[PDB]
C-alpha cells in the first residue's frame, strides 16, 4: 500500500510565514508529482501547485506566485511547502496528494489526512 | 479559463433510490474528467475518472459519462453511505460539488 | 466466380515496437556504430495520409536508453575518485566562488603519504570552521572523464532493420500530433545530435515555414510547451581564464586532474543579441496568441527547483556550466547585447540518476563556443488571473523531451508483403503504396527484394536485429512454400473465395483501393483463409501420390 | 543467338576480411574452443595460381587479438596484488640477484597488521639505503597468475564459416610472397602452438625442403627479416634451484605466493651444441649471400634496447626468464657446447601493453625445458661499409612476427557461387577450380551443398559467423527465386546475351577458360544482367495471371 503523512495543525501569526511536511511510502518517492492543495472551512478546494523531485521543479497557481515555495528531500521521501506573509484568509486544511497515472496525473487517488494551518 | 458549475447544490434523498449530478464547463475538454466524495473531516476520495472508469473499491452502482461541455455522474440505489459532498474536477480546477 | 489469391510483397504496414542501430574515440559516436549513407531515398507516398504522434514515439525512449548506455560504457574504464574524500582544510582564492584546498594524499606506496592542494568551486564543495569535504562523498564516487575522450556532440543517424520503415512527415506545419497528408518512407533518420541541455535548445533543427508551437495538450498544466523556431539566433558563451591543469598521482596508474590558475579571474558569461532575442519573443508571443486569443502573455524566470533547471545547462565542449538567463525570459528587453553570469562544476550528475557522477578535468586555456538557439522549452502557470494575461517559464531536465523535439518527425512501421484478394481465375521502394492493388502489383519484386538483408554497446542489438529479420522472412517464405506458392509473386489457388469476406465490386477493389485501405477490411479473415490454403495443399499432395501410383 | 543463362555453385573466390573460429583449463585452450576436425581435406586445385602475401594477412591481426583477449579473460578472476605495494625493507640474499626482503602486511583483519618477508628478484625491485618498493607500484597492479593454470602453448587450429575457405600454398620454397602454383583448399588451419618469444623461434615449424629466408622489402632496413630453418637445433634450459613456495594470506581469500629457498644458489642457464649452431649458421650465411652476392656476413649481439629485446625471452612453461645470447649471434664459434646465463623475473609485462602487468608464482623445485629452435628473426644494419660487410643482429618484440611466422602459408577468400554465362537456349571441394566452365558445371552440388553449414570469448565469434554465414545463404537464394530459377543448378533465362558483354568464342569459353578467369571478364556487367532478369519475371509473372483470367 501507499500512504501520504503530513505534519501536525499548526498556529501562526499573521505576516508570518508556516512550513508544511509530507512524507510518502509505498511507492518511488521520485515516480509522481507530489500536489498541494488546500480545503476552506466551509467552502470548495483549491488548487495551490504541484513540484516534481526528479527536479524540483515547480508549478504555483498564478494567485500565489511569490507567496508559496516548494521543496523536496529524497533522502527522506518528504516534502516541503511554505507559505509567507500569512493571512486570516489563508486558513484551511492543506492536503499533500498525489495522482494515480504518471501520464494523466491530475487524478488524485492519494491522499494525505490535510494539515490544518490557522493564525 | 474553466469556470465547472454543477447542480442542484443540495439533494434530499432517500435509500434505494437513484439520482444524478451535473457538471458543465465554458469549455471543451473531451473527457478529461473526475468526481470526487468528501465526508465531514475526512479527505477527499477518487470516485470517478475519465467520465467512464470506476476508481479501486467502488462499487458498481457508480458511474457517469459526458463530452465536451456537458457531464453527469450517475448513482444508483443509492445508500445512507453516500450522503455526503461530491466534487466535480478537470485538471486544476475544481467545481463547488454537491451534497446528498 | 472469385477465387483466393495470394500475393507477396504489397505494400502495407502496421505500427511496431522495434530496434533501430546506430550509423556514425568519441563518447557517442563509438566504434560500434555502422558508416552512414550519404545518399536517403525519400520515396514519396503521395495520397497516403499516415498519422503521427511524437508523445507516444518509443524511438525517444529507445534514444533516451542509447545515450546513457553509452555514456556508462565510455566511463566503465576511467579512473575512480574514491580516495579523494578526505578532510579538505581550505581557504580563499566578491567572486569568491573558489577555494584553494589542501588535503593529505596516499602516495603509490601505502605507508607513505604527504601534503597536496587543488582549486575547487564553491558549487563542489561541502562544510563539514575552514574544513570541507567532496558532495558527492555521502552520495557515491565521481569517475574522472578520461583524459582523451570527446565529448562533442557528433549527429548519429537512426536505420532500421529489414522488413522495417521508417516513415517522415515532411509537412512543415505539422503540430507534431495528427494526419501528414506529406509523407515519405526513408531507410534512415538524418543526423541527429546528441545536445544535453535544458531551458534553451541549442544547435538543434530549425523551422522549415514558420515558428511552431506544439504540446501533447495545451490544456494540461502539468506539460511542456515545445517551440521550434525558424530564425536562429547567435549566442556566445566563454570562461576567460587561465585553468592551468595540474596532474596529481592518486594510485597505480591513476592520475586526478586538478585546477590552478595563472592569471586573475574572471566570471564565465554568455553573449546574445538583446535585439536579436526581442524580435524571436515577439513573434512567439503572437503564435502562443493563436491559441490564447484573449489573453497577455508575459515571460518570467524559473519558479525555482534545482540549480539544473533554474539555470541554463549546457556543455561548451569542456567545462559543464550553468548560466543565469533571468535577463531573457523577462518582458523588459534593451536592444544592447545581454550578458549572463555563469557558475562552473566539477563534479556532475548526469540527468536525473541519483548515484551517477562524473567529475570534470580543467582545461587549459580559455574557452568560448558559438552557438545557435534552435527552440526552448517552456511551461505555463496554472490557474487564471482576473489579469487575462498568462505566464510562461522556461523548464526542462527530462532529456527525452530534447530528443523528442528531434524525432518527432519520425515513425517506425512493419511491413506485412503478404496479402490476399479475390480474382477470377483457378489453379492449373514501397512507393506503391500511393497506387491501387492492380497497378501496385507490378512492383512486388522492387519491395519484396528489400526485405530480407536491406541492411547490407551497439553490437548486441545489431546482432539481434539480424537474427529477428531472418526469422520473419524464413517464416512467410515457409507459408508461401505449404500453401504450393513458393517462388510466385501471384499465386492463384484452389480455393473459392467466401461471400461472407466480402462485398466490395471486383472492379472497385482492384482499380480503386489501394492494399492499405484492402487490408482493414480483409484481415478480419486471416486466419481462415490460411487454414483452407493448408487442407487445399494436402488434398493436392495425396492427390499426387494417387496419380503417381498408377 | 546466344541466351543468358544463370549457374549456382561455381567454383570461384575472392579475398575476404572474415573472423575465423577456435578449434583446440589452459590459458589459450580454452573450454570455448570446438574440437579439431582429425581429416582434413587438403584439395589440389590443379592449374591454379593463386597470390598470397604474408605481410597483409589479416590473420595475423586476429590472431594478435585473439591471444591477448584470452590471456586478460583468462586473468581476469585472479588475485589483485594492491596491498604488496608497502614498504619493502631487504638486505642480501657475486650472484646477489636476490634479496630478502621483509615488510607490513594487513591482516584478514583490518585493524591488524603484522610482519611479513618473502624473496624477490632485484630485477622486480626498485630503490627508495635500504628501503626499496615494487617496480610496478607506479605503473599498475600487477595480477597474480591464477595457481591453477596452464601456459604451456597448446596447438590451435583455426577454422572459417561457411561460405568461406582457407588456401594453402604448398610450394616448400615459397617466399611468402607471390604467385603459388602449387595451392591446395583446406577447412582449416594446422595445430600452430602460439609460443611467445623473441630473437629465436622455438617449438615452431620447420622448413620442408630447404632454409629460407623471406622478407617484406630486403631492401628496407627498417623491416625484420625471417628465417626458417629445414634442420632443428637442440636447446635445453634450466633453473636448478629449490624454489620453494610460501602462501601468504593477503586478503579475504586471496593467497599471494612468495618464494623460497631451501639450499644455495645458481643461476639459470641454456645449453646448445656449439658444432650444431656453427653449422646451422653456416648455412644461413650462405643463403644470405644469396641476396646479398658481394659482401661479407657478420652477427653480432643486439644494438640495444630494453631486456626482452636485447636477450631471449621465453616461457619455460613456469617462471618467465631471458637470456643472453652474444655467444651464439657471434663469428667465432667453438665447438663445445655453449652455456648461456639468464636472470629470472617475478614480475612481467606482458606484450608491449603499457599498464598491464602479471606476477608470476615461484615453482616448487626446478626446471628443465628441452626445446628446438626452428627459426630467429633478424635485422640488418643500416647504411654501407668499405668493408664490403653486411651486419646482421637479433631482434623481434612484436609478437605478430612470430604469428607471421607460422600463418604464412594461409589465405582467407570468400566464395561467389553465383555466376552467368552465354549459351544456346531459351527458357520453355571446390576441386573444380582448376577445371573449365563446362566440365565445372558437373560439380555444382559438391560446392553448394558445403555453403550453408559446413560448420557442423570465443563463444561471440562463432554465434556472429553463424548468423553471417546465413547471412549470405539466404541473400543468394531469394535471387535466384526472383528470376525463376529457384531449386536450379543451371537455369536457362529468357533474356537475351548482349554483344557488348564479351567477344569471345562460345568454345574457348566452356571449353577452354576456368570460371575463375570467365569471373575476370564479364563481372563488368553484373548488376545489368541481375536488373534484366527482375524485369523478365515480373512479365512472366503478368503474363501468367493474364492466362489465368482466360
Ligand atoms: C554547437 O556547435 C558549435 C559548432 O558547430 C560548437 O562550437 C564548437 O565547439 C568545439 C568544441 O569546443 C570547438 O572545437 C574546439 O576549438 C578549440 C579552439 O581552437 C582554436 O584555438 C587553437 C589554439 O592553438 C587553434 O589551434 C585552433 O585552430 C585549429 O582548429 C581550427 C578549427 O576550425 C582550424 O580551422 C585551424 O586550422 C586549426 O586546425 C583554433 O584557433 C580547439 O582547441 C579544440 O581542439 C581540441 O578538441 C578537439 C575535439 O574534437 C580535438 O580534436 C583537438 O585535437 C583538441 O583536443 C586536443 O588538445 C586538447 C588541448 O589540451 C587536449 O586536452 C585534448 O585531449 C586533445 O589532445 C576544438 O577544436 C569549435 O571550434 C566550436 N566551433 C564554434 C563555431 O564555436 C558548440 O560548442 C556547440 N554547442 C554546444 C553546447 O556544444
Ligand atoms: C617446447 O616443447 C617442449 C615439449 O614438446 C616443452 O617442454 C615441455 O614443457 C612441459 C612444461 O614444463 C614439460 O611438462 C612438465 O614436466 C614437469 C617434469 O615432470 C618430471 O618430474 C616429475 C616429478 O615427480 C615426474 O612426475 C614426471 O613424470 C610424469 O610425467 C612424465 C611426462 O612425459 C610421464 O612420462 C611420467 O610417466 C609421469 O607421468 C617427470 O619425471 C612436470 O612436473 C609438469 O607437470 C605439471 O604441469 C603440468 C602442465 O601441463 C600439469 O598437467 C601437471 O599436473 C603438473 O602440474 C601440477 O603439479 C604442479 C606441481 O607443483 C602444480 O604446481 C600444478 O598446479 C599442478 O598441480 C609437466 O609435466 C614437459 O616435460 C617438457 N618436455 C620436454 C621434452 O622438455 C618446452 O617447454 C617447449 N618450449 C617452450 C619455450 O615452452
Ligand atoms: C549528502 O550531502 C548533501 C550536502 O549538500 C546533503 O544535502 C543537504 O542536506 C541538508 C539536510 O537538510 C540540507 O539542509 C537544508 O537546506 C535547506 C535549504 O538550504 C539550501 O538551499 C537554499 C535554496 O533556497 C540556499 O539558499 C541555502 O544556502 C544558504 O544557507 C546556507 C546554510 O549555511 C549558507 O551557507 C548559504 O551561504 C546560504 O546562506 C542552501 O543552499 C534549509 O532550508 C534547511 O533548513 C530548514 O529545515 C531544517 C530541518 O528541521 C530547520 O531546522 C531549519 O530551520 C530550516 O527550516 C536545511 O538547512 C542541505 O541544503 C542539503 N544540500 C543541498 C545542496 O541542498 C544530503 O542530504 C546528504 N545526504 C544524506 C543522505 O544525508
Ligand atoms: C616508475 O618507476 C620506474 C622505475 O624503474 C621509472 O623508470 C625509471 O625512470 C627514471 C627516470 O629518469 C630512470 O632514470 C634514468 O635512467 C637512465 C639509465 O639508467 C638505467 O639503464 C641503464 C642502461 O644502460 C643501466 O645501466 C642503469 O643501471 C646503472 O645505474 C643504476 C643507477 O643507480 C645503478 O643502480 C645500477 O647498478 C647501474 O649502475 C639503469 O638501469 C639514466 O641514464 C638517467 O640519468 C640520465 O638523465 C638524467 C636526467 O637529467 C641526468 O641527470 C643524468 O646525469 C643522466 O644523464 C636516469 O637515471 C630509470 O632508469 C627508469 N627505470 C628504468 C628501469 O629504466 C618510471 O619512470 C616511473 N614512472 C614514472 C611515471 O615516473
Ligand atoms: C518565422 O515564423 C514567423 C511566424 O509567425 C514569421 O513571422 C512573420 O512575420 C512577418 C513580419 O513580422 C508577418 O507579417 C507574418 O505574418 C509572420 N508570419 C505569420 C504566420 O504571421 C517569421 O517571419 C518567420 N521568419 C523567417 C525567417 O521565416
Ligand atoms: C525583468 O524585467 C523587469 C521589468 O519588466 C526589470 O525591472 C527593471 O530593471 C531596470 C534595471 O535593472 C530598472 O531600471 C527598471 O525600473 C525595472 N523595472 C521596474 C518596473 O522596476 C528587471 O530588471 C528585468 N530583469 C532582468 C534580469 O533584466
Ligand atoms: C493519387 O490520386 C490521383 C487522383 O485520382 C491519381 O491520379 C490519377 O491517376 C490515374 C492513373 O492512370 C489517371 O488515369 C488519372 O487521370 C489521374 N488523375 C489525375 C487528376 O491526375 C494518382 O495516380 C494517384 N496516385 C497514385 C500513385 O496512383
Ligand atoms: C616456389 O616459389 C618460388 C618463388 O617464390 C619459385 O621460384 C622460381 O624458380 C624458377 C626456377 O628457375 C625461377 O625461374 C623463378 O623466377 C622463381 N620465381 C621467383 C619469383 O623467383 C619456385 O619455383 C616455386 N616452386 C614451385 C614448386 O612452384
Ligand atoms: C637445409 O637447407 C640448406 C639450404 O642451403 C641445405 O644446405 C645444403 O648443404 C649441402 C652441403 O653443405 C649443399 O651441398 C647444398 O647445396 C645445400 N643446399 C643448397 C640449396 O645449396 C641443408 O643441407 C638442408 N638441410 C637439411 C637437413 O635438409
Ligand atoms: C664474440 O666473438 C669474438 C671474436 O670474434 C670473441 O672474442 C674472443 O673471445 C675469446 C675469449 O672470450 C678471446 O680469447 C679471443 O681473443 C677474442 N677475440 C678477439 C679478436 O679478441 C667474443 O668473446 C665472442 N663473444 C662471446 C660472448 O663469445
Ligand atoms: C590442367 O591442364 C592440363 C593441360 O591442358 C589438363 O590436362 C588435359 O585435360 C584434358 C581433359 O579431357 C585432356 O583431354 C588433355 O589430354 C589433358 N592434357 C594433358 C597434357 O594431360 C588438365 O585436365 C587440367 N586440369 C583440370 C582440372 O582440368
Ligand atoms: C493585452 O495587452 C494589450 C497591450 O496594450 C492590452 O491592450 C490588452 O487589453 C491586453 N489584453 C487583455 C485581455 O487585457
Ligand atoms: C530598440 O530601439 C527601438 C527604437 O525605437 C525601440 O522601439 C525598440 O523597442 C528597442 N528594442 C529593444 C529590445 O530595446
Ligand atoms: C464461408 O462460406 C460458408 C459457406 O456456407 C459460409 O457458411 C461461411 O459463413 C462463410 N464465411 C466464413 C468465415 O466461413
Ligand atoms: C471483424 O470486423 C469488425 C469491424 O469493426 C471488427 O470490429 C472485428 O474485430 C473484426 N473481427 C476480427 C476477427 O478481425
Ligand atoms: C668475404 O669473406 C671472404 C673470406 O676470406 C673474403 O675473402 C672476401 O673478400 C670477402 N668479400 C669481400 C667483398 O670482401
Ligand atoms: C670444430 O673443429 C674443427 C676441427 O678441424 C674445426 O675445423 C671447426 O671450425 C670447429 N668448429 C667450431 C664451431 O669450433
Ligand atoms: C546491350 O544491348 C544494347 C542493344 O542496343 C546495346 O545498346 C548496349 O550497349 C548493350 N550493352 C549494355 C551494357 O547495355
Ligand atoms: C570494365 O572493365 C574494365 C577493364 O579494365 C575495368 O577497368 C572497369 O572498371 C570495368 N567496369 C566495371 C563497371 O566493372
Amino acid at each position: 500500500q501507499v500512504q501520504l503523512v503530513q505534519s501536525g495543525a499548526e498556529v501562526k501569526k499573521p505576516g508570518a510565514s508556516v512550513k508544511v511536511s509530507c512524507k510518502a511510502s509505498g511507492y518511488t518517492f521520485t515516480g509522481y508529482y507530489m500536489h498541494w492543495v488546500r480545503q476552506a472551512p466551509g467552502q470548495g478546494l483549491e488548487w495551490m501547485g504541484w513540484i516534481n523531485p526528479n527536479s524540483g521543479g515547480t508549478n504555483y497557481c498564478q494567485k500565489f506566485q511569490g507567496r508559496v515555495t516548494m521543496t523536496r528531500d529524497t533522502s527522506i521521501s518528504t516534502a516541503y511547502m511554505e507559505l509567507s506573509r500569512l493571512r486570516s484568509d489563508d486558513t484551511a486544511v492543506y492536503y499533500c496528494a498525489r495522482g494515480k497515472n504518471s501520464d494523466y496525473n491530475w487524478d488524485f487517488q492519494h491522499w494525505g489526512q490535510g494539515t490544518l494551518v490557522t493564525v | 479559463e474553466i469556470v465547472l458549475t454543477q447542480s442542484p447544490a443540495t439533494l434530499s434523498l432517500s435509500p434505494g433510490e437513484r439520482a444524478t449530478l451535473s457538471c458543465r464547463a465554458s469549455q471543451s475538454v473531451s473527457s478529461y474528467l473526475a468526481w470526487y466524495q468528501q465526508k465531514p473531516g475526512q479527505a477527499p476520495r477518487l470516485l470517478i475518472y475519465d467520465a467512464s472508469n470506476r476508481a479501486t473499491g467502488i462499487p458498481a452502482r457508480f458511474s457517469g459519462s459526458g463530452s465536451g461541455t456537458d457531464f453527469t455522474l450517475t448513482i444508483s440505489s443509492l445508500e445512507p453511505e453516500d450522503f455526503a459532498v461530491y466534487y466535480c474536477q478537470q485538471y486544476e480546477f475544481f467545481g463547488q460539488g454537491t451534497k446528498l | 466466380n472469385l477465387w483466393v489469391t495470394v500475393y507477396y510483397g504489397v505494400p502495407v504496414w502496421k505500427e511496431a515496437k522495434t530496434t533501430l542501430f546506430c550509423a556514425s574515440h568519441n563518447v557517442w559516436a563509438t566504434h560500434a556504430c555502422v558508416p552512414t549513407d550519404p545518399n536517403p531515398q525519400e520515396v514519396v507516398l503521395e495520397n497516403v495520409t499516415e498519422n503521427f504522434n511524437m508523445w507516444k514515439n518509443d524511438m525517444v525512449d529507445q534514444m533516451q536508453e542509447d545515450v546513457i548506455s553509452i555514456w556508462d560504457q565510455s566511463l566503465k574504464p576511467c579512473v575512480k575518485l574514491t580516495p579523494l574524500c578526505v578532510t579538505l582544510n581550505c581557504t580563499n582564492v566578491t567572486l569568491g566562488e573558489i577555494k584553494n584546498c589542501s588535503f593529505d594524499i596516499t602516495t603509490e606506496i601505502r605507508d607513505k603519504t604527504r601534503k597536496e592542494y587543488a582549486l575547487f568551486y564553491r558549487l563542489d564543495i561541502v562544510p563539514l570552521s575552514n574544513t570541507y569535504r567532496l558532495i558527492n562523498c555521502n552520495t557515491s564516487t565521481c569517475t574522472q572523464a578520461c583524459p582523451k575522450v570527446t565529448f562533442d556532440p557528433i549527429p548519429i543517424h537512426y536505420c532500421a532493420p529489414a522488413g522495417y520503415a521508417i516513415l517522415k512527415c515532411n509537412n512543415k506545419t505539422f503540430n507534431g500530433k495528427g494526419p501528414c497528408n506529406n509523407v515519405s518512407t526513408v531507410q534512415c533518420t538524418h543526423g541527429i545530435k546528441p545536445v544535453v541541455s535544458t531551458q534553451l535548445l541549442l544547435n538543434g533543427s530549425l523551422a522549415e515555414e514558420e515558428i511552431v508551437i506544439r504540446s501533447k495538450n495545451l490544456a494540461d498544466n502539468a506539460k511542456i510547451i515545445i517551440v521550434q523556431l525558424n530564425k536562429s539566433v547567435e549566442i556566445v558563451c566563454t570562461r576567460p581564464n587561465n585553468n592551468t591543469r595540474r596532474s596529481i598521482r592518486i594510485g597505480p596508474g591513476q592520475t586526478f586532474y586538478a585546477t590552478d590558475i595563472i592569471g586573475d579571474i574572471r566570471q564565465a558569461y554568455c553573449n546574445i543579441s538583446g535585439r536579436n532575442w526581442s524580435e524571436a519573443v515577439n513573434q512567439v508571443k503572437k503564435k502562443l496568441k493563436e491559441h490564447f486569443p484573449h489573453k497577455n502573455i508575459s515571460f518570467q524566470s524559473s519558479s525555482g527547483g534545482d540549480l539544473e533547471i533554474t539555470t541554463h545547462s549546457f556543455n561548451c565542449g569542456g567545462e559543464f556550466f550553468y548560466c543565469n538567463t533571468s535577463g531573457l525570459f523577462n518582458d523588459t528587453i534593451s536592444n544592447a547585447t545581454i550578458m549572463l553570469p555563469c557558475r562552473i562544476k566539477q563534479i556532475i550528475n548526469m540527468w536525473q540518476e541519483v548515484g551517477k557522477c562524473i567529475y570534470a578535468p580543467p582545461i587549459k586555456g580559455n574557452i568560448t563556443c558559438k552557438s545557435d538557439i534552435t527552440g526552448l522549452l517552456l511551461l505555463r502557470d496554472g490557474c487564471n488571473t482576473a489579469n487575462n494575461a498568462e505566464i510562461f517559464r522556461p523548464g526542462g531536465g527530462d532529456m527525452r523531451d530534447n530528443w523528442r523535439s528531434e524525432l518527432y518527425k519520425y515513425k517506425v512501421v512493419k511491413i506485412e508483403p503478404l496479402g490476399v484478394a479475390p480474382t477470377r481465375c483457378k489453379r492449373r521502394f514501397l512507393g506503391a503504396a500511393g497506387s491501387t492493388m492492380g497497378a501496385a502489383s507490378m512492383t512486388l519484386t522492387v519491395q519484396a527484394r528489400n526485405l530480407l538483408s536491406g541492411i547490407v554497446v551497439w553490437g548486441i542489438k545489431q546482432l539481434q536485429a539480424r537474427v529477428l529479420a531472418v526469422e520473419r522472412y524464413l517464416r512467410d517464405q515457409q507459408l508461401l512454400g505449404i500453401w504450393g506458392c513458393s517462388g510466385k509473386l501471384i499465386c492463384c489457388t484452389n480455393v473459392p473465395w467466401n461471400s461472407s469476406w466480402s462485398n466490395r465490386n471486383l472492379s472497385e477493389i482492384w482499380d480503386n483501393m489501394t492494399w492499405l485501405q484492402w487490408d482493414k477490411e480483409i484481415s478480419n479473415y486471416t486466419q481462415i483463409i490460411y487454414g483452407l490454403l493448408e487442407e487445399s495443399q494436402n488434398q493436392q499432395e495425396k492427390n499426387e501420390q494417387d496419380l503417381l501410383a498408377l
